[PDB]
């Protein structure tokens, strides 16, 4: 508990910023008006007017301050290498978090408040069975900023191998590939393909 | 008996150099990974490659001795072949087989008080060899002085700022390479990890066989010279390797002592002709030299020297 | 100068301590005086004198020999005896003349990057004990990164924090009392005070008296190994203290390998027996562990062994 769960609920919230950036480009009501009588209405009614892009908007400065304690866990560590036994792709995984978890969102209409409690409920819901669900790992961030999840197999020098790890990496791997670790969890280390 | 077979070892080790990890092992006797910055990792495992070179691969002069065979050369790496391993050692080889998901990393809130001993687990070509250190109560390094009142601060106060900071030298005092263990400061065995109880029952064990041999006639001032641990390592080089106990007779001794040049002068003879009258300090340590055939001659210029170190060839 | 004298000048000198205080060499050639506090400067002292205590007091097997009879040996002070003195020789020599009233300051705003030589200068029995140490690759220090805001993170990383504070740590390269000198760290001997000019000088000078032996057919071998400083210290122990070269004719030596039973399977004699053959680096250091006078034969069990550190009785 804690700071496991912590660094997975930090890893949902990473996952989640396209869906805060897509209800922000959604359902903004932004006077863009280039008239001249178009005057500034005020803030108190512009920030009334705007709920849920101001709460999606903190979301995402949530999520840009996960993704840098994700680049903080690769800053430190990170000097000594492993061998890949068994590499199998498994960036799809990313993809299905996309189509079916962020995609049925934008259909809903973001217009009663009572709604919009509804599926900050799913969003709650949907986070808290996705912390233990062994997939967390999903993530239409992380790879859309180059990053591929593979499912990797790695053998230490002089400790042995171990079965069943999963590599975050910037470029593509194989067998016999050589890579740096920075262990995040027991599950899920980031390679950096010493070339 | 060569040193040709750790030579190559570490060509392989270092010439396909993989990664570097540095691995706390701490008073309570359990080991904590380390969080060491990357920039910082390649410029400790630049500067440890950097030494073994200097000392393993672009030296020449190594030799690579026992343990029990204990002489004061320089550049040697001693060789542990004592059946007992102390409790470091198998915390060494529990470090190497420590697998790389491991999350038992070292919290920096202890302020480096707890940690007794650095290991720096240097590895290459499918091998890891182990490198340890004594973290030697920060060896008092002082520190400048940065004054709260402005930047530069043009006044020497140059003090000892935080007291918690790890020093982590570059001089490693032993390491491990497979299953086997070299030795460079034995100091670091000694006072640190408590080496010399085994040492001071192989002298107990080197005085039971000098009372058999019956060479000496009082024993007593060996005895209070044995709890030296500076005299107990040559007692117990005289325990395992002396050349001329038990293989040539006690009469012999006596003679090679009665007609020699130097120890004719210290090394006394008692009256009944048998046993020796070794009581001082110097003839202890003459004694004791003479057991471990230090007082040896030359053949092309015929000279007696006193061979601090000496090897039985074989290169 | 013998080991005992210079036990009882320690021991009056530290048993009669008064005062103390650090001197910088830059690398414009200046003695500068720092500001160290005197708490700091308790602390430093008391394990300063702790180190000689171990060093020299407590350590009962010191010899101390000259550099130009030099052997890899440990727990040894070697006294120098060369008539050239080094240019930090002339500085340490004037900064135990430096009044205690004397203004030339040290300036905190170097950075810590000019200085290249620290002084600890002890005092006792109305005697200025000098010791000399350089400053290293700052041997780096490693702080827990405490930068959230003031005094939080239980999770940073350990990265190098100032990388310009000086460390004087507990070590010292070499002393000097009244006009002698002895030298323990002889690697910043040879590298940082340039003296392997000189030590190359004498080995040439040894390669030319080869040459006048008449023992060697060709010593281009011995000419590119010459060039490393581990085979010229050696070249120049042969230059001063070898008993072979100038005082044994060259039929003697040839007939001394020929019967040897190490000697003459590696050091082969050529066609017409005149000289000796030499070309790997093996035959190289066995001729010069042979002319150094190390291989030498027990007068007990007639074992035949390898020297590496000897010294002379009779002297």
């Amino acid at each position: 508990m804690q700071r496991n769960t912590y660094n997975k609920v930090g890893l949902y919230i990473l996952s989640l910023a396209m869906l805060f950036v897509f209800i922000i480009i959604l359902t903004a009501k932004i006077p863009f008006c280039f008239t001249s009588d178009c005057s500034f209405i005020g803030l108190k009614k512009l920030v009334l007017t705007n709920i849920v892009p101001i709460v999606c908007f903190v979301f995402f400065l949530f999520s840009i301050y996960f993704y840098n304690r994700l680049k903080n866990i690769t800053k430190y560590n990170g000097q000594d290498s492993v061998k890949i036994t068994s590499c199998q792709s498994e960036s799809y995984e990313s993809l299905t978090f996309l189509a079916t978890y962020i995609v049925p969102f934008m259909g809903f209409s973001f217009e009663d408040m009572q709604k919009n409690i509804a599926y900050l409920l799913l969003v709650v819901v949907i986070g808290i069975i996705f912390i233990k669900t062994d997939k967390y790992y999903a993530n239409p961030t992380l790879a859309l900023f180059g990053f591929k999840l593979y499912r990797v197999n790695i053998l230490h020098p002089g400790s042995g191998e171990t079965k069943n790890l999963i590599a975050i990496s910037n470029d593509v791997l194989k067998v016999d590939d050589n890579v740096y670790y920075s262990f995040f969890d027991e599950f899920v280390f980031i390679a950096r393909k010493k070339i | 008996m060569t040193t040709q077979q750790l030579k190559e070892k570490i060509s392989k080790i270092i010439d396909n150099f993989s990664g570097i990890r540095v691995v706390f092992t701490t008073t309570a006797n359990e080991l904590k990974l380390s969080r060491i910055e990357g920039s910082a990792l390649n410029s400790i495992a630049e500067g440890f490659i950097d030494k073994i070179k200097e000392d393993i691969i672009n030296n020449e002069d190594l030799t690579s001795p026992l343990l029990s065979n204990f002489d004061d050369r320089k550049n040697a790496l001693f060789k542990f072949d004592y059946e007992q391993y102390p409790e470091e050692f198998n915390k060494i080889t529990q470090a190497i087989a420590i697998p790389p998901n491991s999350q038992d990393y070292y919290n920096p809130l202890n302020k480096f008080t707890d940690v007794k001993g650095i290991i720096i687990l240097i590895s290459g070509d499918n091998k890891c060899l182990a490198l340890y250190k004594n973290k030697t109560n920060l060896a008092v390094l002082r520190n400048s002085r940065k004054m709260f009142n402005l930047v530069p601060d043009p006044d020497g106060y140059l003090k000892q700022l935080p007291n918690e900071i790890l020093r982590l030298d570059f001089n490693y005092d032993l390491f491990s390479i497979g299953e086997d263990f070299y030795i460079k400061n034995h100091k670091t065995l000694e006072t640190q990890m408590k080496f010399h109880q085994v040492i001071e029952a192989q002298a107990v064990i080197a005085l039971n066989s000098l009372r058999d041999s019956l060479l000496i006639e009082d024993i007593s001032g060996l005895e209070k010279s044995s709890r030296e641990i500076s005299f107990a390592r040559k007692l117990a080089k005289i325990s395992k390797h002396s050349p001329v106990l038990g293989k040539i007779d006690t009469k012999t001794i006596i003679d090679y002592v009665s007609q020699h040049k130097y120890l004719s002068a210290i090394l006394q003879i008692n009256e009944a002709g048998d046993k020796l009258l070794i009581k001082t300090k110097t003839s202890q340590k003459h004694f004791i030299k003479l057991m471990s055939d230090d007082y040896l001659q030359s053949d092309l210029t015929k000279i007696i020297y006193m061979s601090i170190a000496k090897d039985r060839l074989d290169e």
